[PDB]
């Protein structure tokens, strides 16, 4: 059994004078007589042979702790998002002097990029190998006619690795201290990687605290990702094996399974972006897991606290307004009451109940064609539930997915993957969800006494200049301060605005009105 | 200065074996041209060491043909796990013309060793 | 096309020396990392007569040792990888290597750990009158 690994690539079949062949196979049958080699003075050695050599058949999987085994297994690449970026390359074979080798020409990832490069390879020489540039042509397949205008305009390796590690150093610099890739057909990636990649001892980055995933050869320097400028190597990266995780056909038709929005404009980056997309599906289209966490990068606790306080506040307002006879909760995983004091009929629903308190969480999967004409009494709850059309009455809040939020990571199929502490595979946005309500109308509600020296009622409470007839925080007639209230609205205003920076959208039904709060405050 | 023939020779899978009866229904790869007379067949492609007969339903599906094969031509294609032996039988007594256009379309499709 | 070359059984081995940039300490950790040796060094043949200088144009051997080739004895060139050689490749490509009987299992660690002494031209310690 012989290897395509280091398999010679030039057509010349004249064996090497074994003093110029580093293996016992690359010796001509002039020296092997009964498995042994005998020196021959009858012919001198040769100095005229320039052959490229194959770089396939690797199967890298040593076993030491001094290097961490780069390829991560099933979970160790699912757990670690903010690193997913595609990897796929297109290749070709040579014409005259040689053929039988695979070399890269265009490289595409998850980033909407497709790098051009002239092919080069390890030619064998009587002193070592040289890294020589050889004539190139794409495969004779007619579907490679798109690959015609790429061979005469490519780029060498040095500038290419600089630009690539720098695309890294500005796109992934925001994300992680390594880099993981999705890959379908592992083989051509195996063949393509080696040119600007090197393994060795992972150590510590230069003047930085990350793990060193950059390497220089002129100096041997180790850069992270805020500090990789002209320093062009990916050193301890990662990958995620997409193919061997439950598939049959190619990635294209398996993208056609669910991922339909992904059109097919004839490029190469589409293959890696769809690799990432389909890997996202075949692990995350199911139920959200609560045992998985993430690093926070960043500022996320502000969004969390604002979301909690505003949700509680708006539910309080709608409740104390409309006086709901029954509030049919939906999709609440920890059976506690959002509003503390609420004399409303309290239920518990979800598509997946738990163990204890399942006597609360009833088994029900909502649908617009099924449960349409039952919960008309009172109101339900559609906070972050991503179903079909919302019923006639509901207090709602849906992630408008198209927003810009560098914690958003696109996925399948267009439905966004938000990366908080629990990865939300949330369905995309359309207008067909909110066809029974209208978006949120602003207000401000408070029902507590003041703090000033008056203690009792008007007019002994201090009014400082606050003029706004929309913050219905009585008392409110030109002053409307009460200290604790006014500034709070101030802060509260900030609160509201902050939410429109995440993506969550609030809507309340049309028949809501403002004067009910006014009449509530007529004490 | 005189180009030969841009092609349109299709390839299907069907039945062949070593004797009149040994032909299993799915093991061979027919290369053919649907001329004036049905899917007129030209050559066979296989992986087995030898197949001296083949069997294919007719134009409308009346009977099964008993078309013998050539002493196959030897060559090796490539599959992602290295080289792979393959044979190219011809329907015996097939002149140079269609042998040539078959080789054309074929070597076009399959890159050898 | 071309000519076949490596054994698939030592693929992994050369893999660790194909993608490595600190490949020397790497492959010595590999020799000591749960593996069996690179089972493909060119096996020469001679009368075992001559001095002990391995780096020889025509096998120059002792009665004890045994000769492999010259080129097939540096992993830096056995893997077609880049070299830290100043200018700019490895020397033993072209000659022969007669290693003494003990340490002659693998000539890679030999060529890298030892290096010819200018005095007796032999491998330093196998043997030498070096004081
Ligand atoms: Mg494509
Ligand atoms: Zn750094
Ligand atoms: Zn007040
Ligand atoms: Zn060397
Ligand atoms: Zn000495």
């Amino acid at each position: 059994n012989v290897t395509g690994l280091f398999k010679d690539c030039s057509k010349v079949i004249t064996g090497l004078h074994p003093t110029q062949a580093p293996t016992h196979l690359s010796v001509d049958t002039k020296f092997k007589t009964e498995g042994l080699c005998v020196d021959i003075p009858g012919i001198p050695k040769d100095m005229t042979y320039r052959r490229l050599i194959s770089m396939m058949g690797f199967k890298m999987n040593y076993q030491v702790n001094g290097y961490p085994n780069m390829f991560i297994t099933r979970e160790e690449a699912i757990r670690h998002v903010r690193a997913w970026i595609g990897f796929d390359v297109e290749g070709c074979h040579a014409t005259r002097e040689a053929v039988g080798t695979n070399l890269p020409l265009q490289l595409g990832f998850s980033t909407g990029v497709n790098l051009v490069a002239v092919p080069t390879g390890y030619v064998d020489t009587p002193n070592n190998t040289d890294f020589s540039r050889v004539s190139a042509k794409p495969p004779p397949g007619d579907q490679f006619k798109h690959l015609i205008p790429l061979m005469y305009k490519g780029l060498p390796w040095n500038v290419v690795r600089i630009k690539i590690v720098q695309m890294l150093s500005d796109t992934l610099k925001n994300l992680s201290d390594r880099v993981v890739f999705v890959l379908w057909a592992h083989g051509f990636e195996l063949t393509s990687m080696k040119y600007f990649v090197k393994i060795g001892p992972e150590r510590t980055c230069c003047l930085c605290d990350r793990r060193a995933t950059c390497f220089s050869t002129a100096s041997d320097t180790y850069a992270c990702w805020h500090h990789s400028i002209g320093f062009d190597y990916v050193y301890n990266p990662f990958m995620i094996d997409v193919q061997q995780w439950g598939f049959t056909g190619n990635l294209q038709s398996n993208h056609d399974l669910y991922c339909q929005v992904h059109g097919n404009a004839h490029v190469a980056s589409c293959d890696a972006i769809m690799t990432r997309c389909l890997a996202v599906h075949e692990c995350f289209v199911k139920r959200v897991d609560w045992t998985i966490e993430y690093p926070i990068i960043g500022d996320e606790l502000k969004i969390n606290a604002a979301c909690r306080k505003v949700q509680h506040m708006v539910v309080k307002a709608a409740l104390l307004a409309d006086k709901f006879p029954v509030l049919h909760d939906i999709g609440n995983p920890k059976a506690i009451k959002c509003v503390p004091q609420a004399d409303v009929e309290w239920k518990f629903y979800d598509a997946q109940p738990c163990s204890d308190k399942a006597y609360k969480i009833e088994e029900l999967f909502y649908s617009y064609a099924t449960h349409s004409d039952k919960f008309t009494d009172g109101v339900c709850l559609f906070w972050n539930c991503n179903v079909d059309r919302y019923p006639a009455n509901s207090i709602v809040c849906r992630f408008d997915t198209r927003v810009l939020s560098n914690l958003n990571l696109p996925g399948c199929d267009g439905g966004s993957l938000y990366v908080n502490k629990h990865a939300f595979h949330t369905p995309a946005f359309d207008k067909s969800a909110f066809v029974n309500l209208k978006q949120l109308p602003f207000f401000y509600y408070s029902d507590s006494p003041c703090e000033s020296h008056g203690k009792q009622v008007v007019s002994d409470i201090d009014y400082v200049p606050l003029k706004s007839a929309t913050c219905i925080t009585r008392c409110n007639l030109g002053g409307a301060v009460c200290r604790h209230h006014a500034n709070e609205y101030r802060l509260y205003l900030d609160a509201y605005n902050m939410m429109i920076s995440a993506g969550f959208s609030l809507w309340v039904y049309k028949q809501f009105d403002t004067y009910n709060l006014w009449n509530t405050f007529t004490r | 200065n005189n180009e030969l023939s841009p092609v349109a020779l299709r390839q299907m899978s069907c039945a062949a074996g070593t004797t009149q009866t040994a032909c299993t229904d799915d093991n061979a790869l027919a290369y053919y041209n649907t001329t004036k007379g049905g899917r007129f067949v030209l050559a066979l492609l296989s992986d087995l060491q030898d197949l001296k007969w083949a069997r294919f339903p007719k134009s409308d599906g009346t009977g099964t043909i008993y078309t013998e094969l050539e002493p196959p031509c030897r060559f090796v294609t490539d599959t992602p796990k290295g080289p792979k032996v393959k044979y190219l039988y011809f329907i015996k007594g097939l002149n140079n013309l269609n042998r040539g256009m078959v080789l054309g379309s074929l070597a076009a499709t399959v890159r050898l060793q | 096309a071309g000519n076949a070359t490596e054994v698939p059984a030592n693929s992994t081995v050369l893999s660790f020396c194909a993608f490595a940039v600190d490949a020397a300490k790497a492959y010595k950790d590999y020799l000591a990392s749960g593996g069996q040796p690179i089972t493909n060094c060119v096996k020469m043949l001679c009368t075992h007569t001559g001095t002990g200088q391995a780096i020889t144009v025509t096998p120059e051997a002792n009665m004890d040792q045994e000769s492999f080739g010259g080129a097939s004895c540096c992993l830096y060139c056995r893997c077609h990888i880049d070299h830290p050689n100043p200018k700019g490749f490895c020397d033993l490509k072209g000659k022969y290597v007669q290693i003494p009987t003990t340490c002659a299992n693998d000539p890679v660690g030999f060529t890298l750990k030892n290096t010819v002494c200018t005095v007796c031209g032999m491998w330093k310690g196998y043997g030498c009158s070096c004081d």
